[PDB]
């Protein structure tokens, strides 16, 4: 045991060196020379009402109309965001629900929790109604995060400190990912769709390969759990968010961090974070009930989303880039233009 | 607007009045969550998740068990939590109340009383009457300890039971009153894994917690 | 020829209410949520706020009537919307007080099993009862565009006052159970109920009373006891905020 | 009955 | 088994690096480049905003 | 999914009969139901509305104040009540289902019919009404409305329907644009306000009958006159 303690940690003092070497600048002073964005307000514009109970989860829809939202009452909702319309009303099987998904073709939702079970339902079909369409079993703690990479693949993560790549149709895993060591809580997928993120527990973050089934990189700056997740749009680039009250961003053609988000006022936890459609806005969620916007680029607040009464759980921004979504804990849902 | 929108708004009314009569039922129930460790007894104290439904004076109960840090959050508006621990086997009191302390100063919990219950007495007096282990053997403030005098209550034991008795209530009463501002109260109590009064207790508890609820919301207190 | 004093403490006491009242009803209306606590809340700040606000008319009529020479003239509907005001403020805190007792000896009843708007209907039908009321007694005692008999003005007089002590009564009993109550079985508790009972008593009664009981029963003591009593019943209206809403909120 | 507008 | 967790630290020191000053420009590069597509930066007007 | 439909028959001048329809297959509380007759030799009309949940309803002013219209969800029948019979209500009536939510395809299933015998508004019409054709071919249909068809919210309210020789009128476009479910790709729909065709291309077998356009903007509906396809 002591030989192969010794090899690894000569290893991890050369990989320390290594990514020593490519640091010759700095994106702050690179980017000294470019104007700054500026004061940032943001007006609501929609409130959405019916929930009863806390607010844990959300997702946008690929035509940037429709949205599914998961609460404590044991329901999910799909709205009309352009007119307040509910189009369906899905009961749970179990009400304790951390997290819920919506189909990129539009065809079927997921969602999962408490139980260690992540279920599918079929929206479009005949009898006019909603039916449970495969539940899929095998975790040993509890789902924090499921994404859609077609109709008939997912992956999902958990407490079990694994994630897994799931055939619907079969109902069996495909691929195992391991490594962690604490429970994992929020995975992110490229836009290509062949690697995917995760942040744990652990403080720190992998990148995984979903063909192959390996990993290929670890990032550590953190000193605490990491709660969020979330590509940059070019697919170069992450950010997270963690328990630190600060916010950091990752590179992965030179394994190292680049930057910072942080202010001395903050002393709370980082529940959510999502980029914009050009990558120039960092939106991110707190634990005093309002949302922070970042700018990216130079490391400097550009405004404040204050319109609820308890904790920001949930965030998201449309593929158009149109508008941006909250959800909280009071139970309510606003979109912001 | 089109008929269309008509029927769709129309639809959507019908789905509110669904969702308002399912949280007015929903309202009546109340929720209690269930903790503790092995060789408690946790399992046969009312006689993923494991539920358990049972009903006193016409008003509703649902326990939840899960079989920590992160999931805890969850349960931020139950209405109690039952805390089960073993009082007879000294080696493990020291892990219980380190336990104890971790979940009554957590953050997510500064709003949520505590009902308390001290399991497994009969052994316990078995213990201490046969002589063979001392307590002082672990807790050496035990030979300096004496009953209160005027709080000393019994139903007919023996002094040598009723001051272990009370040596360890003291001990968790006092971790849970060193620091919590009032907003929140523990409930101890002392059980035996036959007893079938434990409905009761629990129903008396939430009617006190409830009644100091109603107090906070109209600035009486 | 001296009473231009108790005027001025009148109008001082009615501006530093009305900007109370007008705090109240800008937090209460749409800036935080309500429970069932904050209607009858806002239902007592917005008949202060009327009462307050017609005491400061009259006050500014008599002034300028006397420092100047411009003389005004009113009709009495004003004086009818007055007396409604006064009574739905003297009902909406024996309303709170039965709902406190209510709270404390019934708690899950309250807490799982009352229905969702209970309050606003007590609260309009109690406004609808003292409106009714009050334009009753206004139409047969002359005040309205007509004229009208004083044996009925007098008796209406009568049962206003026999509604008053009934509410008196009710504040009384439901203070005196939940006491009872909490006892057998907490300064601040103390402190609540006495100054609510006696700040009612003594500040909201003397109005009504010399003016449905003195003036029948017993025409130069109207300076010596009408000046009095306007400035309790203001001192009663501005002093109702302090007490039901900014003492809680820290 | 009286009127106090004065 | 550390035989894992050197294997995979010895797969995850043998990769090829670039300089930070190459991804902070191609960072610039992709925020100028859509700079003029986004609503959220530069404000729509209200005969084109759907709320 | 079935919809069987009960009564008709022969009855004199000023009776009364009752129309019934079973459904079983789907979930019948969340649907509204239509009425829908056609003459012997003639086209389609349009006769009354029932809404889920019995909170709006609609009659044409030809039936109205006569016929009225009911649904009992817990035995899942639909109900339509004869009075003052005439001689021109001699048809043979149809029962059609339709929900209504974002993205949905009202108008999907229609029933068989039963025969009863007796001893302002937008009007759009279809100019063709007989073309010959091959197998093998291309053939375009189109009709027009009076007035425009396109809303502000970005729709045009506009069906199509295909009608075989002894069967049931079937849903083949919906919102001028969308493709039903089980319709084969070779169907496409297009059009501009006013002025909408039908395109088929590689034209085959089991792909002729009468062909029905039909207008959703507003009540009262009106369908068209109708074209044929012959070989």
């Amino acid at each position: 045991l002591d030989q192969l303690r010794q090899e690894a940690e000569q290893l991890k003092n050369q990989i320390r060196d290594a990514r020593k070497a490519c640091a010759d600048a700095t994106l702050s002073q690179i980017t000294n020379n470019i104007d700054p964005v500026g004061r940032i307000q943001m007006r609501t514009r929609r409130t959405l009402r019916g929930h009863l109970a806390k607010i844990y989860a959300m997702h946008w829809g690929t035509d940037s109309r429709l949205l599914v939202s998961a609460s404590q009452d044991g329901k999910l909702i799909i709205w009309d965001s352009y007119t307040t319309n509910k189009v369906h009303a899905i009961p749970l099987r179990s009400s304790w629900v951390m997290t819920c998904a919506y189909a990129p073709s539009g065809n079927y939702v997921a969602c999962g929790g408490l139980d260690n079970i992540c279920s599918i339902y079929n929206l479009k079909t005949r009898e006019g109604n909603v039916r449970v369409s495969r539940e899929l079993a095998g975790h040993t703690g509890y789902l924090s995060c499921c994404r859609f990479l077609d109709d008939n693949q997912i992956v999902t993560s958990s407490g079990d400190t694994t994630c897994a790549l799931w055939d619907i149709e079969t109902g069996q895993q495909t691929t195992t990912f391991t490594g962690h060591t604490g429970d994992v809580m929020s995975l992110s997928l490229a836009p290509d769709t062949r690697l995917f993120v995760s942040g744990a527990c652990d403080a720190s973050a992998k990148l995984w390969d979903v063909r192959e089934g390996m990993c290929r990189q670890t990032f550590t700056g953190h000193e605490s759990d990491i709660n969020a997740i979330c590509f940059f749009p070019n697919g170069n680039a992450f950010a997270t968010g963690s328990d630190d009250a600060t916010c950091r961003l990752f590179d992965l053609r030179a394994d190292q961090e680049l930057m910072t988000y942080s202010h001395d006022n903050i002393i709370c936890g980082i529940t959510s974070v999502s980029f914009s459609k050009s990558g120039r806005l960092l939106l991110a969620g707190y634990d005093d009930f309002n949302c922070n916007v970042w700018d990216a680029l130079k490391a400097d607040r550009a405004g404040v989303l204050a319109g609820h009464d308890n904790r920001v759980s949930c965030l998201g921004v449309t593929d158009d880039g149109m508008a941006v979504a909250t959800g909280s804990w009071d139970s309510f849902l606003k979109i912001w233009n | 607007v089109s008929a269309e929108d008509k029927a769709a708004a129309e639809r959507s009314k019908m789905i509110d009045k669904n969702l308002r009569e399912d949280g007015e039922k929903a309202r009546r129930t109340l929720r209690l969550l269930l903790l503790g460790a092995d060789n408690s007894g946790k399992s046969t104290i009312v006689k993923g998740i494991f539920e358990t439904k049972f009903q006193v004076d016409k008003v509703n109960f649902h326990m939840f068990d899960v079989g920590r840090r992160k999931w805890i959050q969850c349960f931020n508006d139950v209405t109690a939590i039952i805390f089960v621990v073993d009082s007879s086997d000294y080696n493990r009191l020291q892990e219980a109340l380190n336990d104890f302390k971790s979940i009554w100063n957590n953050r997510w919990l500064r709003t949520i009383s505590v009902i308390l219950f001290l399991n497994k007495q009969d052994l316990l007096a078995e213990k201490v009457l046969a002589g063979k282990s001392k307590i002082e053997d672990y807790f050496p403030e035990f030979a300096r300890y004496t009953t209160p005098e005027d709080a000393t209550p019994e139903p007919g034991e023996d002094p040598r039971v009723t001051r272990a008795k009370y040596f360890i209530r003291k001990e968790f009463v006092d971790i849970s009153t060193a620091s919590g501002d009032g907003r929140h109260i523990c409930y101890p109590h002392f059980t035996c894994a036959v007893d079938t009064e434990n409905a009761r207790r629990i129903f008396n508890d939430c009617k006190d917690i409830i009644l100091q609820m109603n107090l906070r919301e109209y600035n009486l207190v | 020829k001296e009473t231009l004093i108790p005027v001025f403490l009148i109008l001082f006491i009615a501006l530093v209410g009305l900007v109370g009242n007008g705090f109240v009803l800008w937090l209460l209306g749409f800036r935080m949520r309500r429970n069932a606590f904050s209607v009858y809340v806002l239902s007592l700040a917005g008949a202060d706020f009327l009462f307050l606000c017609f005491q400061i008319i009259n006050c500014l009529v008599y002034l300028s009537n006397f420092f100047c020479s411009i003389s005004i003239n009113f009709p009495s509907f004003f004086t009818t919307v007055m007396t409604c005001a006064y009574l739905a403020g003297l009902s909406m805190l024996s309303t709170v007080s039965t709902e406190r007792c209510l709270s404390v000896l019934w708690p899950i009843w309250y807490r799982c099993r009352r229905p969702r708007h209970l309050s606003a209907v007590v609260c309009v039908l109690l406004w609808a009862l003292s409106l009714l009321l009050s334009i009753l007694e206004g139409k047969f005692c002359g005040f309205l565009f007509s004229d009208g008999d004083s044996g009925w003005c007098q008796t209406f007089d009568f049962i206003t006052a026999a509604w008053l002590i009934f509410l008196f009564m009710v504040l009384c009993g439901s203070s005196l159970a939940l006491l009872v109550r909490i006892l057998c079985g907490l300064t601040r508790l103390y402190l609540t109920i006495l100054l609510t009972v006696l700040v009612f008593l003594l500040c909201g009664l003397p109005f009504g009373i010399q003016w449905f009981l003195i003036l029948w029963i017993w025409d130069v003591l109207f300076c010596h006891i009408h000046p009095v009593s306007v400035v309790l019943s203001s001192l009663n209206s501005s002093a109702n905020p302090i007490i039901y809403f900014f003492v809680g909120s820290f | 009955k009286n009127f106090f507008w004065k | 088994q550390a035989r894992k967790l050197v294997e995979q630290l010895k797969m995850e020191a043998n990769i090829d690096r670039i300089k930070v000053s190459k991804a902070a420009a191609d960072l610039m590069a992709y925020c100028e480049a859509h700079a003029k597509e986004d609503p959220l930066l530069t404000p729509v007007p209200a005969s084109e905003n759907p709320f | 999914v079935q919809l069987v439909e009960s009564g008709g028959g022969l009855v004199q001048p000023g009776g009364s009969r009752k129309l019934s329809c079973s459904a079983s297959g789907f979930a019948f509380s969340s649907f509204g139901m239509h009425w829908v007759r056609q003459a012997p030799e003639k086209g389609l009309e349009w006769v009354a509305y029932i809404s889920s949940g019995s909170g709006t309803i609609y009659y044409a002013d030809t039936v109205k104040g006569r016929f009225t219209i009911s649904r009992d969800d817990p035995k899942n029948t639909l109900f339509l009540q004869m009075t003052s019979l005439r001689s021109e209500d001699t048809a043979m009536y149809y029962c059609v289902r339709s929900i209504y939510y974002y993205g949905s395809s009202p108008f999907d299933f229609w029933g068989q019919g039963t025969t009863l015998t007796v001893s302002s508004d937008i009007v759009m019409t279809q100019a063709t009404s007989s073309v010959p054709v091959t197998p093998g071919e291309s053939v375009s249909i189109s009709c027009r409305s009076s007035k425009s068809l396109l809303h502000s919210n970005g729709n045009t309210y506009l069906y199509w329907f295909l009608q075989r020789p002894g069967q049931s009128p079937q849903l083949l476009i919906y919102r001028m644009s969308n493709l039903a479910s089980g319709v084969p790709d070779r169907f496409s729909g297009s059009g501009s306000g006013t002025a909408f065709t039908l395109t088929i291309s590689r034209l085959e077998a089991e792909d002729v009958g009468v062909y029905y356009c039909m207008q959703h903007l507003e009540y009262p509906l009106t369908f068209g006159a109708g074209t044929k396809l012959e070989l």
